């Protein structure tokens, strides 16, 4: 019910500055690196796929990695493991029915142990003292798209595309709240499929304008118009099919009007 | 651990064996939430890590407060404020006199008011129900056990095949909509009121079916005009019998007429139009309320 | 899928 709208997201808008990451960590990890990080993402990403999980099981995945780096030091070895109790955990707290250990160990091709992997489990846990309820970018888009007059299903589908795109890169997109990624997101989605723009509803309800929204819009934009190149294609290739729409096959705009 | 004198076992359920017992040095007492633990084929199973995370963020009078997690190698024990008996077992042993109306109103007021505070910190309980519920002898009543509690900042897809319970589950999980809203949990509040009022449970059904036909027996049967969408659900036949709905006051006789009203706005059938917790607090029925205690 | 990094 739209009873509760408001306060939820009010309180999204609290919780998602105490479940922040450090925005200079992977510079104070002396062996991995944004590109380790970038790599371990898109494996998420295609364990995904492959047991039919839901989105912010791998939104919620990839915030318990960042909040477990800025904090603990992990060897290059030992990040896949990390990255595993992960996508665990997210399965526990978000999905009907999860995965097997079994499966999660057989995700990574009997590199780690099932014993191994549960007592990563517990170590994550112990680290964000049980705070698994962080508010993600998959979060304030699902929030927003209630504002789209008129509803369309391209806008949600290429808005999501754009959001899990910005789990793959810390480089920029670390410094950034999930709700304005998801901000920026919604926008850029909105203006490539209609050439609508980031609607008046939610600047008053956020408190976002346009204008504040630029600097992440661009480095979503750019991001947008690379994303083909990239190193990493395992979201493109999932948000080919036709679940989606194709939305990943539509022609970014090389201009944001802005 | 070393601190805490297991005094004895005052239940259990989900996780396993729970104790009373006291703080060896400060003196408080506190149930003990023990669970076991599958360190080589499972791991911390899904209903400890959602106990523990949505109620590590409710911190309210009508709500179990959780205390502590103690987080040991082969065990993992959660520390609860201590309180003195559930809804249900008290409802045996009030049954016959029944509880008293104005204590009914006050356990309503209190469920409302800690299921607002649930639900506008997106966590729906899912799982409401008498013998979920705890009372302390200074008349206050808590929400507990958050074990198949969800958190719904993307909507909650629903359970294949339900887990919950058939009692107080709402018709639009009968009919096997997608989603969960905020408006189960106030059915299973509805269904609760009623219990406590007319000392048997409103809708005992024996199987998804029964409960169904249960329902539409007392309130009716479901139409587009009343619910629009019914028809084309899942679950929804052609072939369900048509009943009437019955007056209410034919249903809860005892309750007055402002009690009947809002019993009447938790049950209506339509999640879209059923009441929110929220307005209930506002509702004329709690003018008068008070604070009387139980006699456990 | 063994990373290797």
């Amino acid at each position: 019910v739209p009873d509760y709208h408001e306060d939820i997201h009010t309180y999204l808008r609290e919780m998602e500055v105490k479940c922040k990451p450090k925005v200079g960590y992977m510079k104070k990890q002396p062996d991995i690196t944004n590109s380790m990080r970038a790599i371990l993402v898109d494996w998420l990403v295609e364990v995904g796929e492959e047991y039919k999980l839901q989105n912010e099981t791998l939104h919620l995945a990839v915030n318990y990695i960042d909040r477990f780096l800025s904090s603990m030091s992990v060897l290059r070895g030992k990040l896949q493991l990390v990255g595993t109790a992960a996508m665990l955990l997210a399965s526990k707290f978000e999905e009907i029915y999860p995965p097997e250990v079994a499966e999660f160990v057989y995700i990574t091709d009997d590199t780690y142990t099932k014993k191994q992997v549960l007592r990563m489990e517990h170590l994550v846990l112990k680290v964000l003292t049980f705070d698994l309820a962080a508010p993600t970018v998959n979060q304030f888009l699902t929030q927003y798209f209630l504002h789209q007059q008129p509803a369309n299903c391209k806008v949600e589908s290429l808005a999501m595309f754009l959001g899990e795109l910005s789990l793959i890169d810390a480089d920029p997109y670390l410094k950034y709240l999930p709700s304005v990624i998801a901000g920026a997101a919604f926008h850029l989605a909105l203006y490539t499929v209609t050439g609508q723009s980031w609607p008046e509803s939610l600047i008053r309800k956020t408190g976002y304008t346009l204008e504040s929204l630029k600097p992440c819009l661009m480095d979503l934009h750019q991001t947008y118009l690379k994303a083909p190149q990239h190193a990493q294609q395992s979201i493109r290739e999932k948000y080919k099919n036709s679940k989606y729409h194709g939305v990943s096959l539509l022609n970014p705009p090389e201009t944001l009007n802005l | 651990m070393e601190n805490f004198q297991k005094v004895e076992k005052i239940g259990e359920g989900t996780y396993g064996v729970v104790y009373k017992a006291r703080n060896k040095l400060t003196g408080e007492v506190v149930a003990l939430k023990k669970i076991r633990l599958d360190t080589e084929t499972e791991g911390v199973p899904s209903t400890a890590i959602r106990e523990i995370s949505l109620l590590k963020e409710l911190n309210h009078p009508n709500i179990v407060k959780l205390l502590d997690v103690i987080h040991t190698e082969n065990k993992l024990y959660l520390v609860f404020e201590f309180l003195h008996q559930d809804l249900k077992k008290f409802m045996d042993a009030s049954a016959l006199t029944g509880i008293p109306l104005p204590l009914i109103k006050s356990y309503l007021f209190q469920l409302l008011q800690g299921l607002a505070f649930c639900h506008s910190h997106r966590v729906l309980h899912r799982d409401l129900k008498p013998q979920n519920l705890l009372i302390n002898t200074e008349g206050a009543i808590k929400l507990a056990d958050f074990g198949l509690a969800r958190a719904f900042g993307v909507p909650v897809r629903t359970y294949t095949h339900e887990v919950v319970t058939l009692w107080y589950r709402a018709p639009e999980i009968l009919l096997g909509c997608k989603y969960y809203s905020t408006a189960v949990d106030i059915w299973s509040l509805g269904c609760i009121f009623a219990e406590m009022v007319t000392r048997r449970a409103l809708f005992p059904g024996d199987s998804e079916i029964d409960q169904l036909f249960r329902i539409f027996r007392t309130l009716g049967t479901p139409d587009e005009v009343v619910w629009p969408g019914v028809t084309s659900m899942p679950d929804y036949k052609p072939s369900f019998p048509k009943w009437a709905r019955q007056d209410f006051s034919k249903v809860v006789p005892p309750l007055d007429e402002d009690g009947r009203s809002l019993l009447s706005q938790m049950l209506h059938y339509d999640p879209n139009k059923r009441i929110s917790a929220k307005a209930a607090l506002a509702h004329p029925f709690f003018q008068d309320v008070t604070k009387p205690v139980p006699h456990l | 899928r063994r990373l290797i990094f």
